[PDB]
């Protein structure tokens, strides 16, 4: 019944409907997610922390509940790591990194002392 | 009067601190530090002296931790008595900065009692402290604290529930939690937008683990809700200073490492190994083990952060400052948008800014 | 653990009092005619004003000023130039260029101090292994010419000729703390 | 036991005057040019010769902490006296 | 207490007597002291403060700092220390109101 | 001999305050504006 | 302590709060500025015996930064994700003054 | 037990070189020579052209959220040809740890910028050009923060001297204040302190 | 050989960029002289901005040249705006510094130097 | 994309050092000498590089050492010789190479002070 | 080495040998390592130093009161790692890590022995030798020093 009228945070809404926000956005990641080559590491490893997340987001349907079983702050607070994670795949898929090294250090670059 | 951009143009106190200290060995380099944040001025040393541990791979004795602690709690009364005060300076309440220099003259005794200098107390070496405490010195210490909450309450009655502090400070300076962290703030400026940090509660480096206390948090992110966790920071230091004098263990004062730490001027003069340590540890310095490493103290600006890298010598290689106030300047310009000359006066303020630490 | 310092704890609670008593005190300038209160009380209080020239402020004594070469009881001077002093300065302040003395110790030719580059540290009084430099309580030596504060070994053993009635009685008082 | 030049002007303990022809003897003109008359050779050699009993014979300051590092003499000699490194105290023996 | 003294702090160079040139004087602020020393009506003084401005200091040998302000304004009185204790700037003070007892410049004019 | 090193005294020391302790003062309320409109309607007679 | 009573009741009721108990300068509550002489005690490590340095010395126990991928060398790099830390416990509220 | 020697725990070590791994493998494409410290902090060395990624990486990724830059530093090494060693402290926040990163750079050789990823950056980001001469890519602004308006220089380099090579001075012929090459009254007095012992067995350096 | 470039893809085009900040320099010394009140006639500054560039007309690395002219632009930025002050844009003319001479019998008179 | 550029590396202008210390300069690139007061080897095994020294006068008030160089206290370490000579040419100093003298390996044996019939007989313990 | 001491007895002092006007004998110093020993007996060969007595009282030196004067007697300061025997011109002017070091050769005579003329604040302290295993075998002269 209760909606935290004001969040804990400056520059962040209420935001009164959760568990709707969050499982469109996790599931978007996944689509784009599927659109990476499969032996990238980024792929799997995304998947793997997408999908434990969105199951506790279906299940638990209480927020408060859910603020402490998903240990990512208020919701507000994983709503927008959801949306800035979002932005990081298509980021990822334009930069490529799955490719192997290019451009090995030369001789002594991190050779400490000197 | 109403400001559309600007562009601070720090560089007027750059000493260049950095260079000066890569040709000084490790102790003599120590008063650098003091002179940084001159107005909490042995909080910074504690930087140095944490960094120099870790890199040294020592801890100090349990007596020199909880001086480090109750004197870097003073500077913490310090260095707020001031921002409250010369904030409100500017902003025209001339008297509360009389009554609180009446209580700085009274703690920088302390300094002028444990060192020998009112302000800058060369006191905090790496290897612990230099030099113990004088007799009676706590029960003084002890006095000033039961008449001081009655002294940040008279402050608080003058310019805390007044329309003219209210509307000079309202409303003004407010930065959203999402930029705060993006800007690299840390501090009051973080606890005032609501986010909830401080390095003495997440990544301790001393007693601090052991003594309890309340970090204030504000609502709105404005001016006047980062004056409430000044003053009401004021009065959490006031609490760990209690437990301080209260459990103030026994022992020695600096690491019992003649390698590192002098010795004491008695074993000086009636024993060789100790002057062959005392002759060397002031001519070229203890040697520290190559590494790099960055620590932060929750300095009372903020998060002021030391990056000493060391090779394997007495003089370090790169001693980089993170000094609070960098990051905060540099965010200038998004807090004063629609906001008059008269509000950026008030924002300059409200960051607890000294040029020391930002130029270096 | 945290703490609320500007948040609301519940509203939406007022009735013709409380409304009353906000209209009291903005229509009337409570809270302002108490913040006179404060500052009417302090014009009641005893100044902490201390007239400087006939009564000087406290002080310690481990402070640290005007520098002194100090000597023996005999008489003797107690530097022995071992000039681990300007090693340790970390402002390069103090110069030794020390000579045997034509009786065969160990004395300087040279000690000469730049007050102005000095930063009042006590490294060099810490350093000593005979107390030959200390720092009196001398803070008042201000001059009207750059060239004063370049001190010489004259000038340092003039200061410790003249306040080792203090100087012995600070290093009494503290050195057990050393 | 200050000893004025040719020229005038006092001599320190270091031996040291500008002589008569000299320009920088113009910063002492209208002021004084300070020197401590406490010599330091002839005030030690005022003090007595101690006379010990043993041929090993410590010597510190005086007041243990407030003195100067303790070391230890060789008193076998007999043509001369030995002589702290530190101190320019004198010891005996007999 | 400095109005014990009638000595009152004012913002303006055009309504200061003395300036008081405390802290380290660096390069990128020479010119600006120059130009406020310059505004103080005359008779003006200054009185150098502190290690950093009587000569360089701890940053004597720095790049961009400028070895005392005795190179760029002409002093009057040197305040030693790092930093001068509160009495020791008031001594300073002081013995700079006892070099205005001493000035002369009316006898002399009778002597032109 | 035993050591002596300025440690606090025995049982620690006594609580120091360190709350805010702003007193509550001033007329009722009430009567403030009573007194204000009574000194308001005397002055006119 | 000079107050004459009349007038300490006057900038006691103005302030609000009682103070001549509360005074900011000190009288005779301060140290006596001479005090007895100390005996520091002596630290750890002054034990005589069995104190041999290569136990307790800290400088030495530093090793050069263990390195993982090498890419000089052929270091290697169905797993779990990893996070830097476990994540950090949210705090609780204060139970003196929790609003203030 | 040893009052001197620091407690180690060293739990927090096995985390840390656990994620130095897991962002090896999740972004080899810049990632070299990830390491893990005595003191128990993480430092990951990144090819200079991937510092965009690597950030934004470290940033945005749910379980990497280092979304506080501590500070951009810059070490300078003349002995490798790659001279400037720039460097990026960060912290997270929410997993309460610190990760270093650090790229290679040149006195030819710039740098992407990062404004657009960490806004912190943009004072830092000029006062390692205005100490170092790395210059840097895309900065809205990018001039001098630190030094005077007049300095040819670059004073945190080590091949510039510490008094540098430019007094100023008040003249009177010309009514302003003007400069003048350096001419110390005391000469730096460069003591050399360095022993000729092996402190330190376990750095030692073969032949 | 094998070198990224920086704002050049060969010498010539970073020739253009020169000299397109000579022509900002230009047009702005008869500005300066009358915004901020220099003792110097704009026919004599012309010439220190002339002479400025001939000091570095024998470098032919494209990259160093760039940075060149962003350091001109930097310094330019500050005199367009009045951030330096006369102070610092009289620094060029050394009005106050003695000629260094040339002659080796001049130089053997006074000094040590080579 | 790639350069070519076949001119040697040269920074003279971007350092913005001044041209009197350019041309008349000179390096030394060399391995410091072991203190012969002590035996240690550990100054050694770091090219060093100083600059050819300059007047150095007594100051005419207190007797100092003043210098009109800023470049004297200068010393610079590089780990191999040809790190050092890049960074000498780079900058555009002129510079000359002392090159490494390590001591020859000897034959110590301690049986040598106590021979029938060879010179090598120690006369004392 | 221990960083701090055990010992709480009186220590021992040796008589000073006045051995030539160069050398400064100050024996209560001295490790008894027989490095001058060596040196005088293997390379000077002056044989004219050795040890006396036995236990603690193994004081090194002449028996008698002679003049340990040779073309290479200078060396000896080199060669003790104490400072039993110092220089007497160099005796108290100067310390190590103000001196500036700097690379010379001898011209006092026609082999050009290296040298490292140890220069405080523009004037010559001390006339060190350098290693060069062609000429001057870590050895210099009395003429050079
Ligand atoms: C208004 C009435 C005048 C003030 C008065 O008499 O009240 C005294 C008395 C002072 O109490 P207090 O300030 O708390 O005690 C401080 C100690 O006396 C502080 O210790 P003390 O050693 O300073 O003792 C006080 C002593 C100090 O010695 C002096 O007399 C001060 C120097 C006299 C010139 C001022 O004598 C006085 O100050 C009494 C002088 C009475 C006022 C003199 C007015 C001079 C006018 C000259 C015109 C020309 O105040 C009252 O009881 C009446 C208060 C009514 C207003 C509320
Ligand atoms: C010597 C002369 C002394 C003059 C009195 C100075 C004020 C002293 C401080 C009193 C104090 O502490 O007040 C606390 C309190 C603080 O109030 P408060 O903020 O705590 O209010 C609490 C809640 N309510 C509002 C419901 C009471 O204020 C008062 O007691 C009085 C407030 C009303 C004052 C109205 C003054 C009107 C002035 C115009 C009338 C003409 C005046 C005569 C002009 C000549
Ligand atoms: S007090 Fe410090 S700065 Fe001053 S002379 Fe002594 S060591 Fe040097
Ligand atoms: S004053 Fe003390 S430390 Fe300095 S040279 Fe003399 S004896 Fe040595
Ligand atoms: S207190 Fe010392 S360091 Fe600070 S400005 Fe003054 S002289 Fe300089
Ligand atoms: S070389 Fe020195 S320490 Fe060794 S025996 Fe000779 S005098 Fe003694
Ligand atoms: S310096 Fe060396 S030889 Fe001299 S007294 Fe000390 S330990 Fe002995
Ligand atoms: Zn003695």
């Amino acid at each position: 019944g209760l909606l935290k009228k004001t969040t804990g945070l400056v520059g962040l809404a209420v935001c009164d409907t959760p568990h709707e926000r969050l499982t469109i956005l996790y599931t978007k990641t996944l689509d784009i997610l599927k659109h990476f080559p499969k032996h990238a590491a980024y792929r799997k490893y995304t998947e793997q922390i997408t999908n434990e997340k969105l199951d506790m987001v279906k299940a638990e349907p209480d927020v408060k509940k859910l603020e402490a079983l998903l240990q990512g702050g208020e919701v507000e607070e994983v709503i927008l790591q959801a949306e800035k994670e979002l932005s990081l795949a298509r980021k990822m898929l334009k930069w490529k990194p799955w490719e192997p090294l290019v451009e090995e250090p030369p001789a002594n670059q991190w050779k400490w002392p000197i | 009067e109403m400001v559309r951009k600007c562009d601070p143009h720090i560089g007027l106190l750059h000493r260049g601190t950095e260079k000066l200290i890569e040709y000084k060995t490790y102790l003599q380099a120590l008063p650098y530090f003091d002179r940084l944040d001159y107005v909490s001025m042995m909080c910074n040393e504690q930087a140095y002296s944490i960094a120099v541990e870790k890199l040294l791979n020592i801890q100090p004795p349990p007596r020199a931790q909880w001086i480090r602690v109750l004197f870097g709690e003073i500077t913490r009364i310090l260095n707020h008595i001031m921002a409250v005060t010369t904030h409100a300076l500017d902003i025209g309440a001339m008297t509360p900065f009389f009554w609180m220099f009446e209580e700085r003259e009274k703690m920088f005794e302390f300094y002028e009692r444990v060192s020998g200098a009112r302000m800058h107390a060369a006191y905090i070496r790496p290897g612990g402290v230099h030099q113990d405490l004088p007799l009676g010195l706590l029960d003084d210490i002890y006095e000033f604290s039961k008449n001081f909450s009655l002294r940040i309450d008279e402050v608080e009655e003058m310019l805390t529930n007044n329309r003219i502090w209210r509307n000079r400070t309202v409303d003004i300076g407010v930065v959203t939690a999402e930029d705060a962290l993006n800007y690299g703030f840390s501090g009051v400026m973080l606890r005032g937008s609501g986010i909830q940090w401080d390095l003495r509660k997440t990544q301790p480096y001393d007693v601090y683990d052991q003594v309890e206390f309340d970090v204030p948090i504000g609502s709105r992110g404005d001016c006047y809700d980062r004056y409430l966790c000044r003053v009401e920071e004021m009065r959490q230091s006031l609490r760990i200073i209690e437990q301080c004098l209260n459990k103030m263990p026994p022992g020695e004062i600096k690491v019992d490492d003649a390698k590192v730490s002098p010795p004491k001027r008695a074993e000086m003069k009636t024993s060789m190994e100790s002057l062959i340590h005392h002759f060397k540890l002031y001519t070229e310095g203890y040697q520290v083990p190559p590494g790099a490493t960055y620590t932060a103290i929750e300095a009372p600006k903020g998060e002021f952060g030391v990056y000493l890298v060391s090779d394997g010598s007495s003089r370090p290689y790169r001693c980089k400052i993170k000094a609070p106030g960098f990051a905060h300047l540099a965010g200038l310009d998004k807090m004063s948008k629609g906001h008059m000359l008269a509000d950026v006066v008030a924002i300059i303020g409200t960051q607890d800014i000294v040029f020391g630490e930002i130029d270096r | 653990t945290y703490k609320y310092v500007n948040k609301k704890e519940q509203e939406s609670e007022v009735d013709m009092k409380s409304a009353t008593d906000n209209a009291a005190r903005i229509l009337m300038w409570t809270e302002l005619i108490r913040g006179l209160g404060m500052t009417l009380s302090y014009l009641f209080r005893e100044p902490a004003t201390i007239n400087y020239p006939f009564e000087k402020g406290p002080l310690s004594p481990r402070f640290r000023g005007e520098h002194a070469l100090r000597r023996y009881p005999s008489g003797e001077e107690r530097c022995i130039a071992c000039k681990l002093c300007e090693a340790i300065c970390p402002a390069q302040a103090i110069t030794i260029e020390a000579e045997p003395r034509a009786d065969g110790s160990r004395r300087t030719t040279r000690y000469d101090i730049d007050m102005t580059k000095c930063i009042y540290c006590g490294f060099c009084q810490e350093a000593c292994p005979v107390d030959a430099i200390v720092e009196g309580p001398n803070f008042e030596f201000s001059t009207e010419t750059h060239e004063e504060l370049l001190y010489n070994k004259e000038k340092l053993l003039n200061n410790g000729d003249k306040w080792e009635a203090e100087i012995a009685a600070n290093i009494q008082a503290d050195y057990l703390y050393r | 036991g200050v000893q004025v030049s040719p020229s005038g002007e006092k001599i320190t303990h270091t031996g040291q005057v500008y002589d008569e022809k000299d320009y920088r003897r113009v910063r002492f003109v209208d002021r004084q040019k300070e020197v401590n008359e406490n010599f330091a050779i002839d005030l030690i050699a005022q003090q007595p010769v101690n006379e010990v009993e043993h041929r090993i014979i410590a010597c510190d300051g005086g007041g243990g902490a407030l003195g100067h590092p303790k070391v230890y003499i060789n008193l076998d000699k007999e043509t001369k006296t030995g002589t702290c490194g530190y101190c320019g105290l004198q010891f005996k023996q007999h | 207490d400095m109005d014990r003294f009638g000595v009152v702090f004012r913002a303006s160079p055009r309504q200061a007597d003395v300036m008081i040139v405390a802290g380290t004087l660096t390069n990128k602020m020479a010119p600006a002291l120059r130009k406020v020393y310059d505004q103080m009506p005359e008779p003006r003084y200054v009185v150098s403060m502190g290690s950093c401005a009587n000569g360089g200091g701890y940053y004597h040998y720095s790049y961009s700092v400028v070895r005392g302000c005795d190179r760029i304004v002409p002093v009057d009185i040197y305040v030693p220390g790092c930093p001068p204790t509160a009495e020791a700037l008031l001594y300073g003070i002081l013995q700079l109101q006892r070099k205005i007892k001493r000035e002369q410049k009316l006898k002399i004019w009778y002597r032109r | 001999s035993k050591v002596k090193q300025d440690m606090p005294p025995p049982g620690g020391y006594g609580p120091i305050d360190y709350k805010r302790n702003l007193p509550r003062r001033g007329l009722s309320g009430y009567s403030m504006f009573a007194v204000g409109i009574g000194a308001l309607i005397f002055g006119y007679w | 302590a000079s107050a004459t009573r009349v007038i300490q009741k006057l900038r006691n009721w103005a302030s609000g709060q009682d103070l001549q108990a509360k005074l900011q300068l000190r009288y005779q509550e301060i140290a006596k500025r001479t005090q007895p002489p100390p005996k520091l005690p002596v630290g750890p490590s002054h034990k005589l015996s069995n104190n041999y340095y290569c136990t307790r010395d800290g400088r030495r126990e530093v090793v050069p930064p263990s390195i993982i991928m090498s890419s000089q060398k052929a270091l290697v790099s169905e797993k779990k994700a990893v996070t830097p830390a476990p994540p950090m416990k949210r705090w609780e509220l204060s139970k003196d003054q929790p609003y203030l | 037990k040893r009052p001197t020697v620091r407690p180690r725990s060293d739990v927090t070590h096995k985390q840390l070189s656990a994620f130095g791994e897991y962002v090896a493998e999740i972004l080899p494409k810049y990632v070299q020579q990830v390491q893990v410290s005595c003191l128990d902090e993480l430092e990951i060395c990144i090819h200079p052209d991937g510092v965009i990624p690597t950030l934004t990486f470290l940033r945005d990724h749910t379980n990497a959220q280092f979304k506080s830059l501590a500070d951009l530093t810059a070490v300078d090494v003349p002995t490798r040809q790659n001279r400037f060693e720039i460097v990026y402290n960060l912290l997270s926040l929410r997993f309460n740890s610190r990760i270093r990163v650090k790229t290679y750079a040149d006195e030819l050789t710039p740098i992407d910028s990062i404004v657009s990823v960490h806004i912190a950056a943009n004072w830092y980001e000029r006062e390692v050009w205005d100490m170092f001469g790395v210059f840097f890519f895309n900065h809205p602004d990018l001039r001098r923060i630190l030094t005077d308006y007049g300095f040819e220089g670059h004073p945190f380099r080590k091949d510039f001297p510490l008094t540098g090579y430019v007094e100023l001075r008040y003249d009177d012929e010309v009514k302003r204040v003007v400069a003048e090459p350096v001419e110390l009254a005391q000469e730096f007095r460069k003591f050399d302190l360095n022993s000729p012992w092996e402190a330190f067995p376990a750095y030692r350096q073969p032949p | 050989t094998s070198v990224k470039p920086i704002f050049s893809r060969d010498l010539n085009e970073a020739k253009r960029r020169v000299r397109e900040l000579y022509r900002a320099w230009y047009r702005e010394v008869p500005n300066t002289v009358h915004l901020m009140q220099l003792d110097i006639t704009v026919k004599q500054g012309r010439d220190k901005v002339r002479e400025m560039f001939m000091k570095n007309a024998h470098v032919t690395d494209p990259r160093v040249v760039d940075l060149l002219v962003i350091k001109g632009k930097m310094e330019l930025q500050e005199t367009i705006k009045v951030w330096k002050q006369r102070t610092h844009v009289m620094r060029f003319f050394h009005e106050t510094e003695t000629p260094r001479p040339k002659d080796f019998l001049s130089k053997f008179y006074m000094g040590h130097d080579p | 994309q790639l350069i070519t550029v076949d001119e040697k590396l040269d920074i003279t202008t971007l350092t913005g050092v001044p041209e009197e210390h350019i041309k008349t300069r000179k390096v030394r690139i060399f391995v410091p000498a072991r203190n012969n007061m002590q035996s240690g080897v550990n100054n050694t095994k770091k090219w060093k590089m100083e600059f050819d020294t300059r007047e150095r006068w007594e100051n005419p008030l207190m007797g100092w050492a003043s210098t009109a160089d800023p470049l004297s206290n200068m010393v610079l370490t590089f780990s191999a010789k040809e790190d050092a000579i890049a960074f000498a040419e780079k900058n555009g100093w002129s510079y000359d190479v002392e090159e490494k003298k390590v001591p020859k390996p000897k034959s110590k044996s301690y049986g040598a002070n106590f021979s029938w019939n060879k010179r090598t007989r120690v006369s004392t313990k | 080495g221990s960083d701090r001491s055990r010992f709480l007895e009186g220590k021992r002092a040796v008589e000073d040998k006045n051995i030539g006007p160069l050398v400064k004998t100050i024996m209560t110093r001295c490790i008894q390592c027989t490095r001058c020993i060596r040196f005088a007996s293997e390379i000077a060969g002056v044989d004219d130093l050795g040890t006396t007595g036995r236990g603690n009282d193994m004081q090194v030196g002449t028996y008698i009161e002679k003049m340990f004067m040779s073309e290479l007697s200078g060396n000896v300061i080199d060669i003790c790692p104490v400072g039993a025997l110092t220089s007497k011109p160099y005796a108290f002017t100067a310390r190590p890590w103000e001196t500036r070091k700097t690379e010379s050769i001898d011209v006092m005579d026609a082999v050009g022995s290296n040298i490292v003329v140890s220069t405080r604040t523009g004037e010559v302290m001390r006339i060190l030798p350098r290693m060069h295993e062609d000429i001057n075998e870590e050895w210099i002269s009395d003429k050079t020093r």
